[PDB]
């Protein structure tokens, strides 16, 4: 898995790999009131229950 | 004129500052910086090696009784024997046949091989700081280096740059450190004088050149074999060899941060720690009067695509009238958003382009051209690419950065509440101050 900070990986002699997270959802900030809080539940999970 | 700005410790970005002062044009500087290096002061206690052991030809003498007195030597051991018959290849070595002893002895020595394969112990303090910076200034690139803190000023094109100091005093290194060969390891080794049998530290010496050496193996003498010359012995292995198998992974791959550690000098570098204060002092020659200067008069913004990734996946369109041939500078009025643009050079009636990127699901933002602004908006749409090879250029969001459908709705949900709370609340005051006066 990759945290928000980001992965290092290292195998045998060979040089370190770095991977970092980007922004993906399949909701929308627009439009039907359930979709907005999908949109924001998926990048978002903890904040998002406790404050509802 | 003096500028002071704060960058954030992070390798591999570039910033920009806007420097300004009523009555001339502004200027756009950026910066970027390339390492930083901590470096600790180090203090020996003593070195650790291989041990030799030195045993010498026995003394046998049969038919009367050996005897020894004791030595300096360290680890020195005596011990007679009786009851002995040696034999040789041509027959007994000795006329008697009984009351035979045998005299045996041994001490420890330091090996030889201490010049080349050792480890020292080292006790650490407090590290001083270095950095390297790159400036772009007025068109070209210049580099500068100084240390991290305040004694210390570069001058390059008649700008004089101070950096420093650092904003977090976080250092890698514990108070007791061990160097082998490019490897640095944290562990609490057990003081002078005060060694175990099998351990790490059972032989001590100050330097590579002293002759004083501290040892506490154990050596007993044992009895020798019938009819053999020989002298055996018990002893405790060395610990040296021991942990050489089993001291597992160093610092660095273990440290936090990203740290990378190098080791001739000791060093640690490229922790992401903190931010880096900057001063900037920029002589009276480099402005020019507005007056001189182009300008323009009419403007407008349009904003035909957005997507909110990492990279710069904005685009936008200004349109302007300018005054003259020249160069105007660029820069947003805004913390979200950050443009890519230094200058852009203006001639006539015609339009630009800059790009841009933002976190924002809808941006709004001012932008900034030859001391006049224009207001730009549109809407954002999200990514599809999981993971990428690189950190993102802008900053994060906070709470109160939402749509504006989100909140519109919620806007209408709680007025909707609010209003029968307060309905209610009025009927009761009627009631209450009738039945109170009719009284
Ligand atoms: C969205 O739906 C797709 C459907 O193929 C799925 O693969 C993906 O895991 C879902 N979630 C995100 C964040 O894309
Ligand atoms: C090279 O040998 C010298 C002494 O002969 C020793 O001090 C030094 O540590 C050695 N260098 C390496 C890299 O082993
Ligand atoms: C040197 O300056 C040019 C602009 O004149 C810029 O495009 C380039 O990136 C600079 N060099 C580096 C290493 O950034």
């Amino acid at each position: 898995t990759v945290p928000t900070e980001g992965l290092e990986v290292t195998w045998g002699n060979n040089e370190p790999y770095k991977y970092w997270p980007q922004m993906s959802t399949n909701g929308t900030a627009h439009g039907h009131p359930h979709e907005i809080i999908l949109y924001y539940y998926e990048l978002y999970p903890t904040m998002t229950v406790v404050i509802v | 004129y003096e500028h002071v700005t704060v960058i954030p410790n992070t390798v591999g970005v570039p910033y920009k500052t806007l420097v300004n002062r009523p009555g001339y044009s502004p200027m756009v500087l950026e910066m970027e910086l390339q390492s930083v290096t901590l470096e600790p002061t180090l203090s020996l206690d003593y070195i650790t090696c291989e041990y030799k052991t030195v045993i010498p030809s026995p003394y046998v003498k049969c038919c009367g009784t050996a005897e020894c007195k004791d030595k300096s030597l360290p680890d020195y051991s005596c011990k007679v024997f009786t009851g002995v018959y040696p034999f040789m290849w041509g027959g007994a070595y000795c006329f008697c046949d009984a009351e035979n002893t045998q005299l045996s002895e041994a001490h420890v020595e330091k090996s030889e091989s201490c010049k080349t394969e050792f480890a020292s112990a080292y006790r650490a303090h407090t590290a001083s700081a270095s950095a390297k910076l790159r400036v772009l200034y007025q068109g070209n690139n210049i580099t500068v280096a100084a240390y991290a803190n305040g004694d210390h000023a570069v001058t390059v094109k008649d700008a004089k740059f101070v950096v420093g100091p650092m904003s977090s005093a976080w250092t890698p290194f514990d108070n007791k450190i061990v160097v082998y060969k490019g490897d640095v390891y944290n562990m609490d080794y057990p003081p002078f004088g005060a060694g175990r049998p099998g351990q790490f530290g059972d032989i001590q010496s100050r330097t590579p050149e002293s002759k004083d050496v501290y040892a506490n193996t154990q050596l007993v003498l044992q009895r020798p074999a019938a009819g053999t010359v020989h002298v055996p012995y018990s002893q405790a292995p060395s610990g040296f060899k021991y942990w050489l198998k089993e001291r597992g992974a160093s610092l660095q791959h273990t440290a936090p941060f990203g740290c990378q550690i190098a080791t001739n000098p000791v060093r640690a570098v490229n922790c992401a720690v903190g931010n880096i204060p900057i001063s900037i002092d920029i002589p009276d020659a480099a402005f020019t009067r507005v007056v001189d200067a182009p300008s323009v008069t009419d403007m407008s913004c349009e904003v035909p695509a957005c997507t909110h990734s990492s990279d710069f996946g904005g685009v936008a369109i200004i349109k302007y009238t300018a005054s003259k041939k020249g160069k105007c500078a660029v820069h947003s009025m805004t913390n979200a958003v950050t443009i890519r643009e230094a200058d852009v050079e203006v001639e006539g009636n015609s339009q630009l382009q800059i790009s841009f990127s933002t976190a924002l699901a809808s941006a709004e933002f001012r932008v900034q051209v030859c001391s006049t602004q224009v207001h730009c908006a549109a809407a954002c749409h999200p990514p599809k690419d999981h993971i990428v090879n690189y950190p993102a250029s802008h900053t994060t969001l906070g709470v109160q950065d939402i749509s504006t459908t989100a909140m519109s709705w919620v806007q209408k949900i709680t007025g909707g509440v609010g209003l029968i709370v307060a309905v209610a609340a009025l009927i009761l005051i009627v009631v209450l101050c009738v039945s109170f006066s009719r009284h």
